[PDB]
């Protein structure tokens, strides 16, 4: 089916990144007609303006030297009933950091029944110089450690304890 | 004895003046043998008028009557019609005549052939002269009874017998009203069938069959009371959580006032008219109803631009739905009887919420309970050259080897059958025909030769010599005669051979045992059922026969007949087999709308309760009657022609630890600790859905404690071997499993870290983490006691599991031979309409149709079908289970010869094969098998010497206890207060009469809440409000009243807290509704709140003496189910983590929908629960069985990396398979249980 | 000669076809001894 | 051949041996004549 | 005339005496009919 699932939030400068933008409809089985608006606002800015427009299955980019030449679609494809509005910079730089609007506006056809939607989703996408690691890892990785030696100790000072016992029973008789 | 006179005047005379002198101051009976002390008849003293042979009633103005066959007469000697004296010969002629077998036999054969004549919908013009010859014969046998004995005076008359009441009322009433000719036809044509039930009277030994079955009813009524009083609590139960939930609807939102014109015109808006024109509602493209939704989190989603409202009408016509008591009370008798239940199942969740599927798990299971006491209840009560040639043949004939080797043959060829199939190329089909050839020689010569050996023809013939001669005749002649091989049923009488094997085998000689007592000793009750069957066909088919035909448009969409219905007697009598199988709802539903609803409601609930009444004493009294009681030799002449020592240093130490390996693992500490972590781990694999990407937290987590957990696992696995030792820990299979399971996940470990992450091999081992949860099964002593009493019956369940497989494969061999390619058809996907024989015949003019661009036109195939036997297989078990078997049947009927276009019904008589195979199949197959379980569960309790196999040891304890609580009879304190008024008030509140009118009182509480309905008015919902109020506040002055008695004495008696308890309920019930009415509002609690009222209704328990002793039973079996219930659990959480690994992302068709899949562990324990009951598991499989084009193999997921909506057939097969037998033994085990502690309770 | 499964029979010389049926004392017809 | 003694009519279309067996309203019979 | 009620035969071929004799579906020799 469609699962809506939010985009990654740092991206490397000197290589690619993906904008999740996924929108999924109620109801699967219906059928619709969406095209898409991107709209950023550069950090340090404070107005919105649009970059890029995709519809009929054709691409079409706004003149932005910053974006000019390193934005390709990467949604659904093949089909007028867009679910996935994802694009995929191909350099990233540091032009590139700044909130996102991705503007779903999506028109569905009922029996003698049409309604037309719009949906907005908003992507905060910041740029560095180097990947981080996400603090789950970091913290889960030393927590298996801890869990495994300290129930590693735990088991040979029971062992001990019991050794201790069980001996000096023996020996006593 | 031996004492014969005639019958004169002075016998009578002597009799008035008897019967003076005793007014003043004997299984000998008519219809029976005479008994053998009173010798033969006298040569000339038979068919006379004679004297009684008893001194029992001697004296009675009587006299008797004999028949050559020795059976007795009584008449009453006054005369008949005060003319007709006995001494007169206007007398003697007619009782010569009345008692002659002869005159029996022309009734008996002018009945059938008038049942027969019965079942014409419309009969021909000569009808009515054969019609006229019926009236004639029974008029005239009403002759001789009248002219024979008395008519109605006192004594022995013709209307003192309640059977000639019928004989009388039927021949007048055909003349009466034809003779007069008007009336209603369809209104008195019912009347006839009638005439069937004079085969009861007519054919000997069925009167008594009949009699006994209706006095087999008052046994019931202990248990009638009992299924009622619970069908109305939880009726009520679910009449107050789902009013008017099912006609929620998807209607278009927000209204557009300035589109809108009412019915009236004038571009206005009328409310009412918009949430009632169809045209509002949301309906999913192909469906026949709308959608319902919910406004709940848990519900079902409307679409944009849709608003989830109540419109319109409850789905099914109006007949499914909580609305009302009522339709509430048929909506749960459906329940119990589960069937269709899963719809009901999955609206009423669509509309309340998938939290609500404890109600339907708590009434499947109380509804189990019920039926249980039901079939206790009726078991309670079945409870030259010539000498030379021959000398030489007989010498090898009747040889252990030539027996030997024709049963070899007989195995071969029935394999040689099997490898049948289509589409088969001729090379291979040549084999078939040429090996085909060489079998029935080898036969005809066995015969031949045996037929030549045995003088000829005349010793030959005796039973089995006659069956299969005539096999051999029959192949023999359809190799000469191309009418003969017309018709493809010849070839099954073959497989028939395969019973030749009974005489080796026991246990199938003991399936040909259950096969002939159904026509042997119980023949009579067979055909009991075979006329109460018959009967309810014609009765069906004469009152609902026209309606189904003129509002046909009111039940199906293009006004012509559905493919079930009651317009003439093969399709009435196939309903009727229907119900039977226990599907009577869907076929009720459509009588409803054409013929009304009362008089559809009463016939279909007949046929329902008479006809499986019957069918369940046919079924225990097989099962009674089961429990009544040279291949070696050939084989012979054949064979004829280290271990250091403990006692020191270091065997000390090195024996010592050992020694505290062993204290460490046992205790109970280290196995709680370790439990513990079973439930962690196994809890973990539930996260792995399709939301897993929104987790990413949580899936990093899980990641890591895999780690921890398997580690854990591995240093458990140490202690053990040392604790224990290989010899002993390789010896035991629950070490074995433990290890296995090990093994498994140190591999996807290892693998995982040096990479190879994305191997196929290593993914499809991944998936095998789903049997992690079977290391607790010997971890709970609960779980290991029901798993080892399920394998001490593998056994005795694999030599009966045989059986059920060569039985079944004949019908697998013959289904093949008769549709195996036959299930093609072409179809026009864009439009969805089967193309007609004018357009497309065969496969050929489908193909010329998808030339070019034509891809919408395709030469399917039905997914389960008789392609081959393995296929057959699974057509045969959707067919025994009554799930699915309706496309599969559907399609036989519709089969022409091999890819050819399916015609509507060209077959029709291709039904009786699924009939056939389902008395067969299914019917006696199911009476074999419980006829071993329940006597293999009896040695293996008797070798025991234990009264229990279910239950542990600490559970036996207090199973022992529990028994002597129910036992110990409660005493009768009388503490009088010894106080002035509270004495007098202690005196009056403790006697019977109080008790009466609390009782009562509470009935009229009981039908207060009946009265309720969805749609009603204000003010009368405004009425119930204070009467309502009224029974609080009586109630609570009882409580009051009886605390000011019984101050301190209440909590001596068990009911009087309960009744506290129930009581506080009801004030704090009704107080706080009204809180929450005004403030914090929150109306999925008060519906949840109301139900606190109910519990007065319960306390009819304590004066219903005959249902307590039932749920007092319940309450034993308890602890046993207990442990059943959870390997049951335990079994549904593994295969429904298979479920969502394997089929999450499969295309959402048949009965996978947006709410019932396995895309999440909610989803797949709603479904896997569903198919516990057996309950439309073919609607599940059906979409993993697709493949391209039904499927796209590369099908994108939005917010996933998986690609591609196909299922794996393979896989889908062996998982449904799989469960379906599982849950069966499991369930089958607990019906065994519950019904083990009834019997010793009883 | 012999009593069927649901015959009415006389407890007292019931003639119900042993071993397999005995007549009822409470029901008045042949029920399965077993 | 005719419609025997209160065959099924309408009083102007029974197939009767009429009038000696004729139809009327009140029972849509030919009633015999007497 | 007609030869031998069996006699090996072929689809499409209907070399069998006619119309008596018919090919068989299943088998290569004909078939008798009545
Ligand atoms: C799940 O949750 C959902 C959300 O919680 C929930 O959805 C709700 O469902 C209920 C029903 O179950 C909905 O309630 C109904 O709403 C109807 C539509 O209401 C709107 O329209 C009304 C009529 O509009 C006229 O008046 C306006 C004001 O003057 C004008 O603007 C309109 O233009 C029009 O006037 C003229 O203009 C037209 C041209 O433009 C012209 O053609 C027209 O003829 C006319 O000349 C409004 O009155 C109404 O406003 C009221 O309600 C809103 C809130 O809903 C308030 O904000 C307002 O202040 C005001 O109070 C809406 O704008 C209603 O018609 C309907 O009312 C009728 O039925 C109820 C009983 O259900 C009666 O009590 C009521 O009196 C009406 O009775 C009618 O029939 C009776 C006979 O039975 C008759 O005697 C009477 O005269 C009348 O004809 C009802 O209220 C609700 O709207 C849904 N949404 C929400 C958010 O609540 C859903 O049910 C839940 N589902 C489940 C399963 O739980
Ligand atoms: C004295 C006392 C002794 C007691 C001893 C113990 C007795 C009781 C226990 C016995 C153990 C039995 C376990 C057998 C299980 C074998 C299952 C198996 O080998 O399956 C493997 C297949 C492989 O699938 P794949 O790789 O093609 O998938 C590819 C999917 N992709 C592409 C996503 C990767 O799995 C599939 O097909 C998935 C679908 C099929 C599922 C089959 C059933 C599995 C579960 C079984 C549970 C058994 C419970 C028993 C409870 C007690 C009863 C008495
Ligand atoms: C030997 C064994 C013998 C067994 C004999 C059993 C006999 C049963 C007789 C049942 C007679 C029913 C008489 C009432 C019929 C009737 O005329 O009823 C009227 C009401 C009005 O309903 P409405 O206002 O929705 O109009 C219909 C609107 N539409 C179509 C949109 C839904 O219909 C209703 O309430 C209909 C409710 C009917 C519920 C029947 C449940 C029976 C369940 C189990 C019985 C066995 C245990
Ligand atoms: C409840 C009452 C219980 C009663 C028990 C009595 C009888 C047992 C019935 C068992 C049913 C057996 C089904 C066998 C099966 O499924 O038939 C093999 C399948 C189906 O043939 P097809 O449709 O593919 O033919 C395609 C042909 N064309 C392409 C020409 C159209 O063929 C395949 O593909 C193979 C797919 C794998 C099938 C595995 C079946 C696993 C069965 C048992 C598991 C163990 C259970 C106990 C634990
Ligand atoms: C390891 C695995 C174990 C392997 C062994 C398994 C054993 C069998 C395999 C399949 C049997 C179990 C499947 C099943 O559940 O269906 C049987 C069903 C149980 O109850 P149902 O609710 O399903 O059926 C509706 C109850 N009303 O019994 C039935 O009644 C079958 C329907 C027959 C009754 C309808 C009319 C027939 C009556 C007349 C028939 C004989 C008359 C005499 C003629 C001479
Ligand atoms: C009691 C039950 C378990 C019986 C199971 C019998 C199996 C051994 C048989 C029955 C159906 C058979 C299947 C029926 C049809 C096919 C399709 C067949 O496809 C082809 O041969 C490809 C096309 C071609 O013919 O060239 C491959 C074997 C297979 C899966 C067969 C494999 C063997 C199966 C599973
Ligand atoms: C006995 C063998 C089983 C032992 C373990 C029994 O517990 C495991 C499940 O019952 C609980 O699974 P969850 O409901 O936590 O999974 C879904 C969670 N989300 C995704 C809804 C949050
Ligand atoms: C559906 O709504 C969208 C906007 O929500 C409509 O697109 C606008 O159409 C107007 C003309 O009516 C233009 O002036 C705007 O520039 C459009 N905006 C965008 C973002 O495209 C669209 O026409 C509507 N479709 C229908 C069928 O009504
Ligand atoms: C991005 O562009 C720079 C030049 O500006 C180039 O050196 C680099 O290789 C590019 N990398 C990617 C991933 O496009
Ligand atoms: C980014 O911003 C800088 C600011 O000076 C500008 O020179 C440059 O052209 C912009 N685009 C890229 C791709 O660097
Ligand atoms: C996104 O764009 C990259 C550019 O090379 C391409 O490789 C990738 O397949 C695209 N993904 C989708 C989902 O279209
Ligand atoms: C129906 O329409 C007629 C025509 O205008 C009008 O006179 C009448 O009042 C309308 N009735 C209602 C109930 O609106
Ligand atoms: C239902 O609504 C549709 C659409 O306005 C209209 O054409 C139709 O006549 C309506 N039917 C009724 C019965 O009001
Ligand atoms: C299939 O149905 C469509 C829609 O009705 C129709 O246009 C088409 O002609 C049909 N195909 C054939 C072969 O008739
Ligand atoms: C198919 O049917 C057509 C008539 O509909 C017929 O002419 C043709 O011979 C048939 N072909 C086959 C192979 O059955």
């Amino acid at each position: 089916g469609c699962v809506e699932v939010d985009s990654e939030t740092e991206a490397v400068y000197g290589m690619t990144f993906k904008i999740l933008c996924i929108s999924c409809k109620r109801r699967s089985e219906t059928n619709a007609e969406t095209f898409t608006e991107w709209t950023f606002r550069q950090k340090g800015t404070e107005e919105f303006v649009k970059i890029l427009r995709y519809e009929n299955e054709v691409l079409q980019l706004e003149e932005d030297e910053r974006f000019e030449g390193r934005v390709v679609w990467n949604g659904s494809r093949g089909t007028k009933d867009l679910q996935d509005l994802s694009i995929f910079i191909t350099n990233v730089t540091y032009n590139h950091s700044g909130d996102y609007e991705c503007h779903v506006y999506r028109l569905l056809f009922f029996e003698n029944y049409e309604h037309n939607t719009s949906v907005v989703k908003k992507i905060h996408i910041e740029v560095v110089d180097k990947a981080n690691r996400d603090m789950a890892s970091i913290v889960s990785e030393i927590m298996m450690y801890v869990l495994i030696v300290v129930l590693t100790i735990w088991l040979v000072a029971e062992m001990i304890y019991c050794y201790k016992k069980i001996a000096a029973a023996t020996e006593t008789a | 004895p031996d004492s014969f006179k005639p019958f004169t005047p002075e016998s009578l005379a002597n009799i008035e003046r008897r019967i003076a002198e005793s007014k003043l101051k004997s299984d000998l009976e008519a219809g029976k043998s005479l008994p053998f002390i009173y010798g033969d008849i006298p040569q000339g003293l038979v068919a006379v008028p004679l004297e009684d042979f008893d001194p029992y009633y001697l004296t009675q103005k009587t006299f008797v009557v004999l028949n050559r066959g020795k059976t007795l007469f009584r008449f009453s000697a006054t005369p008949a019609l005060y003319i007709l004296s006995p001494f007169n010969l206007i007398r003697r002629i007619a009782i010569k005549i009345l008692i002659h077998s002869v005159f029996s036999m022309i009734i008996m054969c002018t009945i059938l052939t008038n049942c027969v004549f019965m079942t014409f919908s419309n009969p021909p013009d000569w009808s009515k002269n054969v019609e006229y010859t019926f009236t004639g014969i029974y008029t005239f046998e009403s002759l001789v009874k009248i002219i024979a004995r008395g008519f109605c005076i006192d004594g022995f008359t013709f209307l003192r017998d309640p059977w000639n009441w019928l004989d009388f009322s039927v021949i007048m009433m055909a003349y009466i009203t034809e003779f007069v000719n008007l009336g209603n036809v369809s209104a008195l044509r019912t009347f006839r069938v009638l005439r069937a039930l004079k085969t009861i009277s007519v054919i000997p030994g069925l009167k008594t069959i009949v009699g006994a079955l209706i006095q087999s009813v008052k046994k019931l009524s202990d248990v009638m009371i009992l299924t009622v009083f619970c069908l109305s609590v939880f009726a009520l139960i679910g009449l107050q959580l789902f009013m008017g939930n099912l006609r929620n609807k998807c209607v278009v939102w927000p209204i557009n006032f300035n589109e809108s014109y009412l019915e009236n015109g004038t571009k206005g808006f009328d409310w009412e008219e918009y949430i009632n024109n169809k045209t509002n509602f949301y309906t999913v493209p192909g469906m026949l109803e709308p959608l319902l939704c919910g406004n709940s989190s848990d519900a079902g989603q409307c679409p944009e631009g849709y608003q989830c409202m109540k419109a319109g009408r409850n789905p099914n016509y109006g007949y499914t739905s909580f609305d009302t008591f009522s339709w509430a009370f048929l909506a749960l008798f459906r329940l119990m009887t589960q069937d269709y239940w899963e719809n009901l199942y999955q609206l009423t969740l669509r509309a309340a919420g998938k939290t609500y599927m404890i109600f339907f798990v708590l009434v499947i299971f109380v509804g189990s309970f019920y039926l249980v006491n039901l079939i206790l209840a009726v078991v309670a009560m079945a409870y030259p050259y010539w000498i030379k040639l021959k000398e030489i043949v007989n010498l090898i004939v009747m040889d252990p080897f030539v027996d030997l080797a024709i049963t070899i043959c007989i195995v071969l060829n029935t394999l040689f059958m099997a490898m049948e199939h289509h589409p088969m190329t001729p090379q291979f089909e040549h084999v078939l025909a040429v090996g085909n050839l060489v079998f029935t020689g080898i036969f005809t010569a066995e015969m031949f030769l045996k037929l030549i050996a045995m003088d000829p023809y005349y010793y030959f013939q005796e039973g089995w010599n006659i069956f299969d001669g005539f096999i051999v005749s029959l192949s023999l002649m359809e190799l000469s005669l191309a009418d003969v091989e017309g018709l493809s049923v010849l070839r099954s009488f073959r497989l028939l051979r395969v019973f030749k094997l009974a005489k080796s085998w026991p246990t199938l000689n003991m399936l040909i045992k259950i096969i002939g007592n159904s026509v042997g000793a119980l023949g009579n009750l067979t055909l009991v059922l075979a006329i109460i069957v018959f009967i309810f066909a014609v009765v069906g088919m004469q009152l609902f026969g026209k309606s189904y035909k003129e509002c046909v448009c009111k039940i199906n969409q293009d006004c012509e007949l559905p493919r079930w219905h009651m317009h003439d007697f093969f399709h009435s009598f196939l309903i009727v087999f229907r119900v039977l199988c226990g599907e009577w709802i869907e076929t009720m539903w459509d009588c409803m709308e054409v013929a009304g609803q009362a008089m559809c409601l009463i016939v279909f609930m007949m046929v329902m309760v008479i006809g499986n009444l019957v069918v369940l004493n046919l079924f225990l009294a097989l099962l009674l009657s089961s429990f009544s009681a040279n291949l070696q030799i050939s084989v012979i002449r054949i064979k004829k022609g280290c271990q250091v020592n403990i006692e020191e240093g270091l065997g000390k130490s090195w024996w010592i630890l050992r020694k505290t390996c062993f204290l460490i693992v046992e205790h109970n500490w280290f196995e709680t600790f370790i439990i513990f972590m079973i439930l962690l781990s196994s809890g973990a694999l539930a996260f792995e859905d399709i939301y897993i990407e929104q987790r990413k937290t949580i899936r990093t987590i899980l990641e890591y404690a895999d780690k921890v957990f398997t580690y854990i696992f591995i240093l458990e696995m140490l202690l053990k071997w040392t604790a224990y030792g290989f010899v002993k820990f390789f010896t035991n299979a629950w070490c074995w499993l433990d290890f296995l399971i090990v093994a498994v996940s140190l591999v996807s470990l290892i693998a995982n870290a040096l990479g190879y992450s994305e191997l196929g091999a290593i993914k499809s081992l991944r998936t095998l983490r789903a049997l992690r949860p079977l290391r607790a099964l010997s971890r709970f002593e609960g779980m290991r006691v029901v798993v080892n009493a399920l394998v001490g019956a593998i056994p005795s369940i694999m030599n009966v599991l045989l059986v059920c497989l060569i039985f079944w494969l004949i019908f697998s061999i013959m289904g093949v031979n008769l549709f195996a390619g036959k299930y093609h058809y072409c179809f026009n996907e864009t439009s969805e309409i089967r193309f007609e024989i004018e357009d497309v015949n065969n496969k050929t003019e489908c193909e010329k149709l998808m030339e070019g661009n034509n891809t919408e036109i395709r030469w399917k195939n039905v997914k389960i079908n008789f392609d081959n036997v393995g296929a057959g297989y699974l057509a045969l078990l959707q067919v025994a289970t009554f799930k699915g078997w309706m496309d599969i049947m559907y399609a036989a009927v519709d089969s022409r010869k091999p890819d050819e276009q399916p015609k509507y019904e060209d077959n029709i008589y291709m039904y009786i094969y699924f009939v056939i195979f389902i008395i067969f199949g299914s019917f006696f197959t199911l009476n074999l098998f419980i006829g071993v379980i329940i006597d293999n569960f009896n040695q293996q309790k008797k070798k025991f010497g234990g009264q229990d196999i279910f239950m542990t040891e600490e559970q036996k304890k207090y199973y022992n206890a529990m028994k002597k609580l129910g036992s110990k009879k409660p005493q009768k304190p009388i503490p009088r207060p010894l106080n002035k008024i509270q004495g007098i008030v202690f005196d009056f509140v403790t006697q019977q009469a109080f008790d009466i009118v609390i009782m009562m009182l509470i009935c009229l509480n009981m039908v207060t809440m009946m009265v309720e309905t969805d749609t009603q008015s204000k003010q009368m919902e405004n009425i119930l409000y204070w009467i309502n109020l009224v029974f609080v506040i009586f109630f609570t002055c009882e409580c009051v009243l009886k605390m000011f008695a019984l101050r301190h004495y209440y909590f001596t008696i068990g009911w009087n807290i309960f009744d506290f308890v129930v009581v506080i309920l009801s004030i704090v019930g009704m107080f706080l509704a009204d809180i929450i009415e005004k403030y914090f509002v929150s109306p999925t609690l008060f519906r949840v709140i109301r139900l606190a009222r109910i519990g007065r209704i319960l306390r009819l328990i304590k004066g219903a003496k005959g249902i307590r002793t039932l749920l007092f039973a319940l309450m034993m079996s308890l602890p046993a189910l207990f442990n059943i219930g959870l390997l049951l659990f335990l079994v549904m959480f593994i295969f429904s983590i298979f479920g969502m690994s394997n089929f999450a992302y499969v295309k959402h068709e048949a009965g996978i929908d947006d709410m019932f899949n396995f895309e999440t562990f909610g989803n797949s324990m709603i479904c896997l629960f569903q198919i516990t009951t057996s309950a439309g598991w073919d609607g599940l499989l059906l979409p993993i069985l697709n493949r391209p084009p039904d499927c796209s193999l590369d099908k994108e997921h939005p917010g996933s990396g998986f690609k591609g909506d196909c299922g794996n057939p393979s896989v889908g097969i062996f998982f449904f398979v799989s469960y379906i037998i599982i849950s069966f033994l499991i369930v089958v085990n607990m019906y065994i249980a519950i019904i083990l502690e009834n019997f010793s309770v009883a | 000669d012999c009593l069927g499964f649901l015959w009415k029979c006389n407890p007292s010389n019931d003639k119900c076809c042993r071993p397999n049926l005995v007549c009822s004392r409470k029901d008045k017809w042949c029920k399965y001894q077993i």
